[PDB]
């Protein structure tokens, strides 16, 4: 017989640093979290590799 | 408003003294992303679907 | 990552040994009824109204 394993794992953003996320040599807006928020999208996609 | 034998003095100009900024808030997913609005806003929680 | 001294034999012919099966995860309601992917999925969480 045989019989396959699970593997899943969580991440969050809370409200302090989705509305409070700008750089540190401009005067760049707000919207940057929707920038970085693809970073971790795609270290999740190559961390499902890893297993 | 004006309490009852005091009064304010204006000095320069009677004019605009600064102004009052707003500071933008959440909304969110436009396709992926998220979108900030400056000024007073009102989001409805349409919760007719729960217990 | 063989280590220094080390090597692998393999035996029986040159190609795959075994195989890495994907088995089933749940994917929601493409239709009435339940629908099912196979390969590592990924999704987000529109939690951007809350409070």
């Amino acid at each position: 017989t045989w019989s396959p394993l699970a593997f899943k794992e969580s991440r969050v953003w809370d409200e302090k640093e989705i509305l409070y996320l700008g750089r540190l040599a401009d005067e760049v807006q707000a919207g940057v979290i929707n920038e970085q928020i693809a970073e971790s999208l795609t270290w999740l996609m190559a961390r499902m590799r890893n297993r | 408003w004006i309490p009852v034998g005091e009064l304010i003095v204006l000095n320069q100009s009677t004019g605009p003294v600064g102004r009052f900024v707003y500071t933008a808030h959440v909304a969110g997913q436009r396709n992926g992303k998220v979108v900030y609005a400056t000024g007073p806003y009102l989001t409805v929680k349409d919760h007719l679907q729960d217990d």
